[PDB]
């Protein structure tokens, strides 16, 4: 009898910066961030009337 | 009871009371939160078809 | 492990999803109606004789469905 | 001729246990230097690889199991085992220089003499490892009177899983295993697991569900249990899975046993012998770690349990009722 | 030597395992961010035209906004699959997936920074996600242009080095580039916030970000550039459940 | 070696009310369902057992404790809680800040229990995530037999009832409790007493003679410190069975039996896991101590 | 990786006499009432607890031994004594000098008990410091749970015959209770009744509830009818002996009967556990000739 | 892999078996079919793409 072949998968790593997902979002790398407690953004708007 | 765009940010993040259970022989209540996705648009509406 | 910060940017909805396409009926619409001895089994008649004849005449014990996954109903 | 011992220069000086850390005090802060083992959260990279951690693979924890030589009669130790069966040492007296007797389960089945239908399985396999009974009975002279105040609790001494046993015409030595995972001898790099006959064990934790807690442990029990049949004394020997702590279980095996209990004690409305109220013991066999699968096994058929990472660590006996 | 060297191959193929495993960790919880701010079509619809809100949100504007929550949702749901069985067919699509993409307030602060573009300059609005079933349908019914786009080969840096390590130490604060916030103050005072000056300090290091090759669906839809991910190849090699499937 | 960690997610942002408390207990012993280092909050209490709309049974409750790993708090973060985790056997800081304070000492022996004092003050519920966490409470040994000999006596005295100063108050040196009962399920309480009626009644059938004719040679004239429990009269039962005249070889056979069945009274009376203290600070509250295996 | 060493310092040299008493021990297991490697005399013995003018304990010695961490010499150097530290799960190795010499055999489980025979067999006196120092009672666990049992009888029989005459026979006493039969082999045990204070408290309590006990159970079996009875009940009323059901509970209060009832089970879990769990040790080799057992500690 | 992505459930199977009835009375004979429609050709391509 006889072996014929092995056959076997290869997983293609897909990042997430190269899927266009991406494109709705902002990715900054940030080193430390176990360090962090709270982020925070602040927004001011003026309303002429 | 309260303002409305509060309702639109609750609607998607707050799996709201009494579910029903999904794949499973009769309609029981879903009380493991990690997997089921469904969106019931009957609560904000209060209607029945 | 790997630890995420992720905020929300816009003030207004930046995201929309929306009811595509229909696949698939899983609640078969069937006229089966649920049981409430089963939601309160400790009210019972006074008579525990007659409590087990009217549960006679009404009713895991599907091993089988055929149209699919049943759904129950009730009555007001 | 010397490369053979130059071998030995290699993995006796390699395999030893790590010394004592003591650093004199002028060499200065180097001690910190020298704590690896400890460190015990190892930095990433983009694509890490062996070479980034083959470092943190060399540390290890110390692991050395204490094993016991026993010298046997070739009579009672049946010369066929899987290897992997557990153990006891009775024990009477020192009549010999060094003679030793070992009971392996299927093995006290036979002293014991109970019906077929409390275990219909290993009935028909330990019949044929030995006689009718009388081959080991010669042994032990009073097992009808070890039986009647109940002393054979007492004289069991749980040793653990077997290791390697060399058998000989006359004489077979065993080589047991206490403290933990026993080293494979034959197949180098391997390791021994406890196997209980399917027929003996009895688990406790089974249900529809219709929650129980996880955890890292779980502890076979060996149970013991002393009845009469035919109004002739004997035991019954049986095995429990359970990780419910030693507050329940007791009371679980109990429940077990309720018929057992009720089926000897009508006999003594009529006569009542202090001797004749102990009615059975409980040891701890040693921990079994969590969602290890018992895997189910054929030989000749006889259906044998096995449990990978099994760990020993003998109890005493506390006489239940 | 082939056990040794068969088994370094078993490891790294155990740990390769262990960093991909976690990528996808990346893709499953940013779309899990986006579904908890996402509400659907018909109760954000109304509420994308002014119209109503103008007056205010009155007692009976309230209402009225009811039966047009009820009424969106008995006709057009399902949008799609009432497309077969129209005589009108591709433009009730080609309507009602434009009157999604102008209900989505778009309000970014990042609207100005050069991001993810098309071939020749034209500009990325955003991006749909569909299943696989649905990918076909819309890539039959809509045309996909390009088919690539530049974007950025990698992240952005964002260290707390310099004197935002003594606030971070003394006292419990971390400045968003205080070398940036400090000239605005002390060193370059009374100045109006003037958007082409400030685009500089509001781009934070996402320009000089080295340009790349990306390769992706593209969709041309009015004005605007879509592109088109259908993530069922990330979960069903997986087999997991999928969230867009509801 | 070995690491041990656990990190809390937590799906809403903690108030500042709750955090507050959660500030104030940054030492303390809770039990948690799963082994892993991600975990939900459902987990993190006792309260799956002991909720508030069911009813407790203080002694499933303390059987439930013995199955679960046991787990230290490190820091409570404002959206995450992270904690630490007891293995047997491992050396631990551990820092008592629980309510109903006792003091301790180098060379202490220890016991976790379920609250039984006070539960609204040893249990905090969280608005924010609509779950509550229950802490149980660590007491020395002495003590943690003691509130256990009492609850076993009460639930025998309110099943004759179908008054609380006798049967809801643990003594101790010092100092007197008052349980909390109000609502208890005693059917787990009482399977517990249905065992306690198999053993107590066996060893009333095998009692020594001797044993017998030494208090009624005792208690009579020769009163000592600990026999006070007789009051200086003799039962009416035991000069019934001392009818019969002594001999040695006949309780050689019974005290054997009698040192065996309280060999028994250990598994019925079972604490949970234990905690051999070696080194205990005064003034900083921490200790030192090995976790036990059950 | 981990050093374990316990080194005691004294204040004073040892004597010549005293020493040859330590080297006859070089093997041996002491409880030590610390755990850091410097340590003063007062702890190593059972001095801490045990003493000439205070009054002989067993229960507060119990107590003790199971709190206690325990240590095995090693050598004996004036006047720095050197210990080695047990560690849970730990093979190390004991030579057995104990008085009186009870035979060990290999896979048998050792049972540390407080010492309750004479002085002289126990202890060593130490006449430079003042302080005494107590080797515990080193007993493998059959005769452990057996050597207590029959002396423990013959202390209730001693309380008999000093209190009237008639009741017990001194031949019937003593040919069935200081002759231990264990192994097939045979010990006379010293019996020391030249005046055993050891174990006066244990002949207090097991007899303080063989009065109660059978007035316990009467109340806790009529307290539990139930139609969840657990049906293993009905069957024990058969072994509790007739006389004990026709006790009339009108006559003790029911003030007096919560009393009892907690003094009931309050002595039980105390006098459970000091029977039961205490250092507890096994040994997996011996040799007779070298008179060394190999041993591990298994705690609790 | 949309329908058998939570595994063969038992609800899964019969919602799995009343696709086969509906597409056998359906969709067969397509050629057949597709001589009287109004469509067609497209009748065709869309069953055998």
């Amino acid at each position: 009898e006889a072996l014929l072949g092995v056959y076997t998968n290869v997983v293609e790593f897909v990042k997430f910066l190269e899927t266009a997902l991406a494109a709705a979002c902002v990715n900054t790398e940030f080193k430390d961030l176990r360090r962090m407690i709270d982020g925070k953004i602040q927004f001011k708007i003026s309303m002429p009337t | 009871n309260r303002g409305l765009y509060t309702l639109v940010n609750e609607y998607s993040a707050r799996l709201a009371g009494a579910p029903a259970t999904s794949t499973t022989d009769l309609q029981y209540v879903v009380v493991n939160g990690t997997d089921v996705f469904l969106d019931q648009p009957c609560h904000m509406l209060q209607e029945a078809y | 492990t790997h630890e995420i910060a992720s905020l929300h940017t816009a003030l207004g909805y930046s995201s929309v999803i929306a009811p595509a396409h229909v696949a698939a009926i899983t609640t078969d619409m069937g006229v089966h109606c649920q049981d409430l001895f089963m939601i309160f089994p400790g009210d019972a008649y006074q008579d525990r004789q007659l409590h087990d004849y009217i549960k006679m005449k009404a009713g895991e014990n599907l091993p089988g469905l055929s149209h699919g996954q049943l759904a129950t109903c009730e009555i007001i | 001729q010397a490369e053979n011992a130059a071998r030995l220069g290699r993995q006796v000086l390699g395999l030893l246990p790590p010394p004592t850390h003591r650093v004199s005090l002028t060499r200065g802060p180097e001690f910190a230097r020298g704590v690896r083992d400890l460190l015990s959260k190892y930095a990433a990279s983009t694509r890490p690889t062996v070479g980034s951690l083959h470092e943190a693979l060399r540390q290890a924890p110390f692991r050395q199991p204490t094993y016991g030589d026993f010298l046997v009669y070739s009579q009672t130790f049946s010369p066929q085992e899987p290897l992997g069966t557990f153990l006891f040492s009775f024990k009477q007296e020192d009549n010999g220089s060094s003679m030793d007797m070992l009971l392996t389960p299927t093995s006290l089945f036979m002293l014991s003499g109970m019906e077929a239908a409390k275990a219909p399985q290993t009935h028909k396999v330990a019949g044929v490892w030995y006689g009718s009974g009388s081959g080991l009975a010669d042994f032990i002279p009073n097992l009808s009177e070890l039986m009647d105040t109940g002393e054979f609790h007492t004289l069991l001494t749980p040793v653990g899983p077997m290791v390697q046993s060399v058998h000989s015409t006359f004489v077979t030595k065993v080589t047991s295993a206490m403290k933990g995972v026993g080293l494979a001898r034959d197949e180098p790099r391997a390791h021994v697991g406890l196997t209980l006959p399917c027929d003996m064990l009895v688990d406790l934790d089974e249900s529809c569900p219709m929650r129980e807690p996880a955890g890292l442990n779980v502890t076979i029990y060996a149970s013991l249990v002393y009845l009469r049949v035919n109004q002739r004394p004997s035991m019954a020997l049986t095995f429990f899975q359970s990780g419910k702590g030693f507050a329940e279980v007791v009371a679980m095996i109990k429940d077990h046993f309720t018929d057992v209990i009720r089926t000897k004690y009508i006999q003594l409305r009529h006569e009542l012998y202090i001797n004749r109220l102990v009615f059975g013991a409980v040891c701890t066999l040693g921990t079994v770690p969590f969602d290890s699968h018992p895997v189910h096994q054929s030989l000749n058929s006889l259906p044998v349990l096995v449990f990978a990472n099994f760990e020993a660590a003998c109890g005493p006996w506390t006489v239940f009722l | 030597f082939t056990e040794y060297a068969g088994a370094i191959k078993t490891i790294t193929s155990a740990l390769q395992f262990g960093m991909d495993a976690l990528e996808r960790g990346l893709v499953d919880t940013v779309l899990a961010v986006k579904l908890r701010h996402a509400p659907p079509v018909f109760i954000l619809k109304t509420l994308g035209d002014p119209v109503y809100s103008e007056r205010g949100l009155k007692k009976a504007v309230k209402s009225d906004m009811v039966s047009m929550f009820k009424a969106h949702l008995i006709e057009h749901s399902f949008f799609l699959d009432k497309a077969e069985l129209m005589t009108r067919g591709k433009q009730y699509v080609l309507t009602m997936l434009s009157d999604m993409l102008a209900a989505v307030c778009e309000d970014t602060v990042f609207k100005g920074v050069s991001t993810y573009t098309t071939a020749s300059g034209q500009q990325v609005a955003g991006v749909l996600e569909t299943t696989d079933s649905v990918m076909r349908r819309l890539m039959n019914l809509l045309g996909q242009v390009e088919s690539a786009m530049s974007g950025p080969a990698a992240y952005a840096s964002y260290v707390v080095r310099g004197a935002n390590l003594v606030t971070a130490v003394s006292y419990g604060r971390a400045m968003r580039n205080f070398e940036q916030f400090m000239a605005r103050i002390v060193d370059h005072p009374n100045a109006l916030p003037s958007v082409e000056g400030d685009k500089a300090a509001l781009a934070d290091g996402h320009d000089e970000i080295q340009r790349t090759r990306i390769a992706a669906s593209l969709v041309k839809i009015g004005d605007k550039f879509v592109a088109i991910e259908s993530l069922q190849r990330m979960y069903n090699e997986t087999q997991f459940p999928c969230p867009l499937n509801r | 070696a070995l690491d041990k960690s656990i990190v809390v997610n937590l799906t809403s942002r903690l108030f500042a009310d709750e955090l507050a408390a959660l500030q104030s207990k940054i030492g303390s012993v809770l039990p948690l369902g799963d082994c892993h280092r991600l975990q939900n909050i459902q987990a993190l209490g006792l309260g799956c057992v002991c909720s508030r709309e069911t009813s407790p049974d203080y002694i499933q409750i303390m059987q439930y404790l013995s199955k679960c790993t046991l787990a230290v708090l490190e820091e409570v973060r404002p959206d995450s809680l992270r904690l630490t985790r007891m293995d047997p056997s491992d050396n631990l800081q551990i820092k008592n800040v629980y309510a109903p304070f006792f003091q301790w000492d180098s060379n202490t022996q220890l016991a976790v229990l379920p609250p039984l004092f006070s539960r609204k003050d040893s249990t905090i519920v969280l608005e924010s995530n609509g779950f509550d966490i229950v802490f149980p409470m660590v007491v020395p040994q002495q003590l943690g037999h003691a509130i256990l000999q009492q609850l076993l006596v009460y639930h025998i005295y309110s099943k004759i009832s179908a008054l609380d100063l006798y049967t809801t108050n643990v003594s101790f040196m010092g100092r007197t409790y008052r349980l909390d009962v109000d609502n208890t399920d005693p059917r787990t309480a009482l399977r517990v007493l249905d065992d306690l009626s198999m053993y107590l009644c066996i060893l009333s059938a095998l009692v020594p003679r001797g044993c017998l004719r030494l208090l009624t040679a005792l208690v009579r004239h020769d009163r000592h410190p600990l026999t006070e429990v007789f009051e200086g009269v003799v039962p009416d039962e035991v000069t019934r069975i001392d009818l019969d005249q002594l001999s040695v070889p006949d309780d050689i056979t019974r005290m054997r039996v009698m040192f065996s069945y309280l060999q028994s009274l250990s598994s019925i009376f079972n604490l949970g896991p234990r905690l051999h203290v070696y080194a205990y600070s005064a003034e900083t509250l921490a200790a030192s101590c090995w976790y036990s295996p059950r």
